[PDB]
């Protein structure tokens, strides 16, 4: 929990910034925002272009692992040997998910899983160690690839919103640290608060990239963000994300030859008669949000009890690969037996089906349970939004339900790069059209009851109830549904679905960031809040560098092994300032004593890695100087009353993006100090 | 009164005759020949005559006949003429000519007569099987033989239809053969399968109950 | 073989070749009441028993005939009618019992012929303005009376097309009327016009100005 | 500028206010928020109705009025006479715009305008004395009736904004100040905050049920506000607009009998193959977007020259009556005579015009200029966005553009309710329009000109270079064009038209705030803010309250002629919080001296209206006596070091929404104070 530390957002209005901002104001002609807005275009462009490639690989792999195995099963439906079949499709999932099991679990174990997780950490302040790393873009990419053509119940959806992150935190800095290769542009963003923003402006590139929701993903770049307003940045973020949707369908379009393609899953359009709901529809919607969160609960619970057997069990990555070999390998004989056992044979309209498999069923007809496990997870759900009333068979559809969502509740926590928004669409979409025939039998199959809209209010509730999100979710549904109307009845089931769920259990992102113990600050304090203060919060005693202070002293209270503070008060007691750790380990290592003038490029240079407080040498005679720490400090750091309230403190920190907030006296006394970890430590 | 106003001019008279005489033969031969489907070898002479009129008109009376109406009802006669053509993807029986049909199409046709001449000989259902399945085989081999190849020449999607003709002589042989008769025998291979399933899904079970039991031992 | 897969059965071959002679018959007349348009007038009969021939088929035979193909030639060929006949909003024309022709369109169209004789009479054009311009205008006063029966007896959106033929006749004698002869003489006003237009603007500057000098004049 | 008071958004968190939170919470249950969704639904529901309201009468007046100028046109087309026609049409629309601007000049002058100024002011924090009283909704929806229905060149879809806010800030306080009707319920919510967030909330109702942009509205409300992030509100307003488009829709529709009416104006569907855009259009697009501002500023810059006029001669209510009917009788003759001199005569679809008007034109044909002005603005633009490429004649849309513009920009400060947004859209459509016949025509009548999707492009650079909005405008073309590609196009010329603007003129409501000595905070200080610090900001000397003071000394100070402050800090002289004039005055008016107990329900009964210090009536014997004001101050004033730089003072203060900022020594000494005029007086 001790190793998270914090971003420094909050940028430190020090004599040297202020120089430094006067001679850039001073020459004529301002660079900076041209920059920012060319640094937006190209990530966007960027992760437009990874999703593309993405996209080719899923679909190229995956078109031959397919048709291999229908070939091979074609070949010994009368000859017999079925089980041959089985083996062959067991040992190519199982081999794929062999190799990205080892690159992820051995290489890179930070690339596991979404990484929706790791960017919200990110955003919210707290640093992950290895998160915007290029190892971790290729482990991940990879990964999603393998995972993808492996045969696991997972999604490449997800997984672009990191990818978009890493690209912006590594162009940003005009350099790659891993690589050791620099180029001589953008040293003027090599910090945290541009670092941030630009992460953000990624975020939503990769959402609108996935979804094609531009809108959405500015939604959620801003709630993770939940900062102050700021319309610059948030006109920056939504031109990041247009540009990725552009890149993305333009790149696509020209792949396949001759504007229809603005994300990696497409729901389709549902602007039709048969897609409307009347106000007495508002009621039912609402009951199948219940259910959502029902289910969502469920689901989630399981994967907690999961997670701490994995956690306490299968924790060495050989047993990780192994585990994730047998999943794949489970996912694919429990596929063939449910293909096999299907009874219900279905004539095939041409081109419905990629790989219409036929197998004891008659000439000219295909098999459904096929369709549903030996196809794309992403135009299964498309064609179970957009079927007639008649095209699903209830057993089967309910079989295909209660399997996948086991499946996907197993495969989740696996040491693989993966996803879980279109599984639990799947899930919903599954289950809200067994709702929508059951509604159509008892309705003496009324107009109003089209099982496709109910399949897509199932999709959004499940949705909702695993990953509890409202605002940003309903536009992207929106936005993907291309209908601004059935966002009403949206809204109203991703509200109830989520309230329901909170009464069981949190979400699966909030489950997975307190299970590796990161101190998340949320968006509002606790309904205690008001009744505590400052006073309880802060902590003390205070180390406290006076603004005369001698090297030897700052030495003995750096190299303290007890604790490791990266920010100090400066004192006189009146409080002058704050420096962190980093400024005076740059300032020890360039010996400026006083007993040829510093620059902050000097202190960009270090970033973002800096050298420990051991490698520094310092002679004896040397800690006998004195450190004029004035002009190199904080000069006005944020402060609150000793008895401010709790909901005061937390507001400002959140809002403001701190990472030390002095607790002072009446006098300008300093009594306290209040860190993320003070305020997140309650619930 | 100027000529063309209230009545019609001598010259489009004779050609709106003779496209209502093409139509009506074309639409009578429809009709009767689409059960079973016989659209594309009975009705392509009508259906060039028809195209062949047509574009004789547009090529005088093409303003006093097509477009000064709030209807054209040879324009909409023509276009569903076109569009029942086109939906049945008839140009795949016929060549680049259009003269004749292709040799693939009348072989087609030629096997589903030969197959249905060994139905009937050994109807009078074991016999009918156990005589007939070469012919049902080679007759099925050949139609996805010519599936991929038009496939691959129009460069088409996947699934996309062929002469209607062809794919209706194709169901009903497939009806005979797995419905009527009932002649299909998929082999079982239930045993094994189910074995290696069972197998394949103990699998998981042991690998978590003994990494239980090992970290327990310790 | 069964009776219904390889061939026809005898009784749906009648209503096959019924529903074939009707729709043949129903497109020739189309074709040649078209120009000018006939198609309520000429083509009831036709296209009511076309309507009675599928409801008899629809009524053993439906199965075998409509609905086991990729496509439906007889329904396809009825929809077709049936889109024609609506979009020409030729039941304006029928009474509910559509046995014969509603007495205002008649009395239209039988205005018309009166109307063109009165045209014929005095070409052989002030003549043909001065003596026909009653007939034109109790035709387009007829015309306007019976677009608003149907707009409120329907009660259709505003703009609401009526019979085919009805509209063709309108349109033949108002082009007729206002381009081949050139009857029309609206009246001019321009100088009223211009002088209450001119003064309504200076209105404004006079305003304005007044303003401007009684401040300064304080 | 004086007389402009501001929003007190900054909660006081004093023993009191501790205390009710206290046992609020200590009742078992909590119904805050469930009151809160309640009046955000009520919101959005009477929004909805008072749109529809509109909608129904100005149709049915409207219809009414063109078909009485019809049957006289026609009747007298043959006969003669047509002036008659034209003297009818000029005294029907000067009899409304009489109607309307006696109601709005005389009785409520703040009811002119499109009333989206006077809310951008309020959001901002700045009180209009007359904003959201019941007299001005009910001015404002009878002005804006009488002059759609007067035929001004004029939109009845700006207006909602202001209506819904009026509503919000009303059903809030659950009283009625006017009518002097008070009702038990929403006690807690009498007060400015909760003011602010329904004011939020009911603009963005507004803009939804005019655009049926619901994420539009909330997107426009988040950037007037330009606060710290808050999921809740969002939520709130996200469900009041959501609640106010389903409203619109379903009661327009059970109105007319039989889900297609999302809001007022509608473009309609831009769903086809015509409308589709290549890479090689982004410049062209790009081109037009500059006309645009250009054009944009053209208008600004002009108006600007009117208003002075107005203001300094044309400033007597008849005056402003007599401009009116003089505007409008100008209109009505243009628009006559520019169809008398039409000389293109068009066929009739037949329902393409509710009223078809022929003139000088053969039998069965019709008048295209009689469609531009004979027509409400609305479906006109709709048509202009959705015709052939031929349905236009390049000559009279370009003198109907040309005439169009001039009125407009003539209109907008008439003392009538009106909008501006309709017709710079109109304005946009007709040139983008003929832009893209022109293109037609050098491309040798290329399938990619297509004018219609020309059009949009021009209404959306017309748009944003007159009101210059990017985000929540760009937002709101994408839903009402329900196509989420165009966004793209769309976000690049408003983009450039607003930059373009920017060179020569400020936009019009920025420029009528200003004309209005309305101190404005904008998002971000200027260049130069960088450079100054809190210390010339503050204003010294300050006038502080002892902690221990007389009733004397506070009459006196209050009662202070030269200024009235509304704020003073406290001072043992050290700070130790903040106190009200309000506050004070309510404290003597309950004679609550040392020498039973409040409650804070007392202080916001006297809400909103508090009285002067004249009335309070005070002994002698009482003035000797003091008051102790330690347990009703501020306890934690938010607080900046005297020599913090501008722009974090400036962040500091938008994003808190505070009116007062304490300037602080290093000894906790009150040195200096800052409002909001002393941030606004910079350029
Ligand atoms: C179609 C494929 C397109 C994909 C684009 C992939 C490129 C993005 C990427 O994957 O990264 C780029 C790397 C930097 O990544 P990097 O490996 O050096 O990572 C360090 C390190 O890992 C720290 O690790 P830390 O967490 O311990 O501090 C971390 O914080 C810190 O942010 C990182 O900079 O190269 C570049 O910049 C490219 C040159 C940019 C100049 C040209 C601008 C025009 C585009
Ligand atoms: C289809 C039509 C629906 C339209 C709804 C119209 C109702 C909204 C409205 O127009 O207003 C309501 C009035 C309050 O307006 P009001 O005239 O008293 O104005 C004062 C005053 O004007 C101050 O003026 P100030 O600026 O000098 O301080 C100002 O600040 C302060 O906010 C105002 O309260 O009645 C009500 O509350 C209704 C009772 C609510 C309880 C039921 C809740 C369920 C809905
Ligand atoms: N200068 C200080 N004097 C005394 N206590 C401190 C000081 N700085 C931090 N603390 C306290 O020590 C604990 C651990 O602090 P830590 O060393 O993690 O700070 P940090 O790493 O700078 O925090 P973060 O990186 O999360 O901002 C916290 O509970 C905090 O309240
Ligand atoms: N307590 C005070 N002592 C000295 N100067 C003050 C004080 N309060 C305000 N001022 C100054 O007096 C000027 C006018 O202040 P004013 O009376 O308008 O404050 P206000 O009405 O409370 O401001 P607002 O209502 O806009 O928050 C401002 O420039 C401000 O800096
Ligand atoms: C189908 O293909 C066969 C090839 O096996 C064609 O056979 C030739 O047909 C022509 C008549 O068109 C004869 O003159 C030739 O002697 C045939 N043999 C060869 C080797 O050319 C057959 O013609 C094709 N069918 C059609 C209709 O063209
Ligand atoms: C149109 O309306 C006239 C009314 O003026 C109908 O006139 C009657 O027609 C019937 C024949 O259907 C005669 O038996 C009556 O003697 C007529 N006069 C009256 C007063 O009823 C006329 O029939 C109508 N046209 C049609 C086709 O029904
Ligand atoms: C078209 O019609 C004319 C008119 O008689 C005829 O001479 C000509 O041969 C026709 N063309 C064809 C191809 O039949
Ligand atoms: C329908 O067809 C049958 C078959 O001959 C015939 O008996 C019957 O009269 C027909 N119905 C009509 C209405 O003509
Ligand atoms: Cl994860
Ligand atoms: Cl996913
Ligand atoms: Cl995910
Ligand atoms: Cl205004
Ligand atoms: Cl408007
Ligand atoms: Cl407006
Ligand atoms: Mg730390
Ligand atoms: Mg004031």
């Amino acid at each position: 929990s001790l190793k998270y530390e914090s971003l420094d957002y909050d940028n430190s209005e020090n004599q040297l910034f202020l120089e430094e901002e006067r001679r850039i104001n001073h020459t004529a002609f301002r660079t900076v925002e041209i920059k920012r807005w060319v640094i937006c275009a190209l990530i966007g462009i960027l992760t437009g272009l990874v999703a593309c490639f993405i996209d080719i690989v899923v679909e190229n792999l995956a078109g031959l692992k397919y048709r291999v195995i229908k070939g091979n099963i074609d070949k010994f439906t009368e000859k017999g040997g079925l089980s041959f079949s089985l083996l062959l499709w067991a040992t190519l999932n199982a081999a794929f998910v062999l190799v990205g099991s080892v690159i992820v679990a051995f290489i890179e174990p930070v690339a596991a899983g979404s990484g929706i997780p790791q960017i919200k950490c990110f955003l919210n302040g707290v640093k992950i160690p290895h998160v915007v790393r290029l190892k971790t873009l290729v482990i991940k990419v990879s990964g999603v690839i393998l995972s993808v053509v492996g045969g696991l119940a997972v999604g490449k959806e997800g997984p672009m919103i990191h990818s978009g992150s890493v690209i912006a935190a590594g162009i940003s800095q005009g350099r790659s640290t891993s690589l050791k290769r620099d180029f001589k542009i953008f040293e003027y963003f090599r910090r945290d608060t541009e670092k941030r923003d630009f992460v953000s402006a990624g975020a939503a590139a990769g959402v609108s990239a996935a979804f094609g929701a531009p809108v959405g993903g500015v939604l959620f770049s801003l709630e993770e963000g939940a900062s102050f307003w700021n319309q610059f940045l948030t006109w920056r973020i939504f031109f990041a994300s247009m540009i990725s949707t552009f890149t993305l369908n333009f790149v696509l379009s020209i792949y396949h030859g001759n504007l229809s393609s603005p994300g990696l899953i497409n729901f389709g359009r549902f602007d039709s008669e048969k897609m409307a709901y009347t106000i007495h529809e508002i009621p039912v919607f609402i009951a199948m949000g219940v259910v959502g969160g029902v289910l969502g609960a469920v689901f989630n619970a399981l994967n907690y009890w999961l997670t701490m057997f994995r956690i306490r069990y299968i924790h060495r990555p050989c047993l990780q690969v192994i585990e994730a070999v047998l999943v794949a390998a489970v996912t694919a004989t429990v596929a063939f037996v449910l293909i096999y056992s299907s009874r219900d044979c279905q004539p095939l309209q041409g081109g419905s089906m990629s790989y219409p498999l036929q197998l004891f069923c008659a000439d000219g007809e295909y098999n459904s349970m096929a369709a549903a496990f030996f196809n794309t997870p992403e135009k299964s759900v498309v064609s179970l939004f957009h079927d007639p009333p008649g095209s699903y068979n209830p057993l089967t559809l309910g079989l295909f339900t209660l399997v996948y969502f086991f499946l996907a509740c197993w495969t989740y926590g696996l040491t693989v790069s993966a996803g879980v928004f279109i599984p639990s669409l799947l899930i919903g979409a599954a289950w809200g059209r067994l709702f929508g025939i059951s509604l159509s039998y008892l309705t003496g199959a009324a107009i109003w009851a089209d099982p496709g809209k109910y399949a897509l209010m199932g999709a959004a509730a499940q949705l909702g109830g695993i990953v509890r999100m409202t605002l940003s979710l309903t536009v992207i549904m929106m936005e993907a549904t291309s209908n601004v109307t059935y966002g009403f009845p949206i809204m109203l089931v991703l509200m109830t679905a989520k309230i329901v769920g909170d009464v069981f259990i949190e979400g699966l992102y909030d489950m997975h960031i307190q299970l590796q113990s990161v101190p998340f600050l949320h968006w509002e304090a606790p309904v205690t809040s008001h009744s505590l203060t400052a006073r309880e919060v802060m902590s003390t005693p205070v180390t406290c560098l006076r603004r005369r202070e001698k090297v030897g002293v700052i030495v003995d209270v750096l190299s303290d092994t007890a604790s490791n503070h990266n920010g100090f008060p400066v004192v006189e007691a009146r409080l002058q300032g704050l420096i962190l750790r980093s400024q005076l380990i740059v300032l020890l290592k360039h010996k400026v004593f006083v007993e040829r003038r510093l620059r902050l490029k000097d202190f960009r240079d270090a970033y973002p890695r800096f050298p420990p407080i051991q490698s520094i040498h310092v002679s004896q005679d040397e800690r006998e100087c004195t450190m004029d720490l004035s002009e190199f400090m904080n000069p006005s750091p944020y402060t609150v009353p000793q008895e401010a309230s709790l909901p005061r403190v937390f507001k400002l920190f959140r809002a403001l993006g701190l990472r030390h907030l002095v607790v002072v006296d009446n006098r300008n006394q300093v009594v306290g100090l209040v860190t993320r970890k003070d305020l997140a430590r309650y619930r | 009164l100027p000529p063309d106003l209230p009545d019609l001019d001598p010259e489009c008279r004779e050609l709106l005759l003779d496209f209502a005489n093409s139509s009506a033969e074309l639409t009578g031969c429809l009709v009767r020949s689409a059960r079973p489907v016989r659209l594309c070898q009975t009705c392509y002479p009508l259906f060039q005559q028809v195209v062949s009129k047509m574009d004789n008109i547009s090529r005088s009376c093409a303003r006093s006949l097509l477009m000064a109406d709030r209807m054209q009802i040879v324009v909409i006669l023509s276009e569903f003429f076109n569009t029942t053509w086109q939906e049945a993807n008839c140009a795949n029986c016929l060549t680049n000519n259009s003269e004749e049909l292709s040799n693939s199409t009348v072989y087609f046709l030629n096997l589903f007569n030969h197959t249905l001449t060994c139905f009937e000989h050994n109807l009078q259902y074991s016999e009918v099987c156990k005589n007939c399945r070469e012919a049902y085989k080679t007759l099925s081999s050949l139609y996805s033989e010519m599936q991929k190849m038009n496939e691959l020449e129009n460069k088409a999607e996947p699934g996309t239809h062929l002469c209607i003709d062809v794919e209706d002589a194709m169901n009903i042989t497939r009806k005979l053969w797995s419905r009527t008769f009932n002649c299909s025998v998929p082999c079982s291979d239930t045993v094994p399968v189910i074995a290696v399933s069972v197998f394949i899904l103990f699998l998981p079970v042991v690998f978590y109950l003994s990494s239980f039991l090992h970290s327990e031992q310790k």
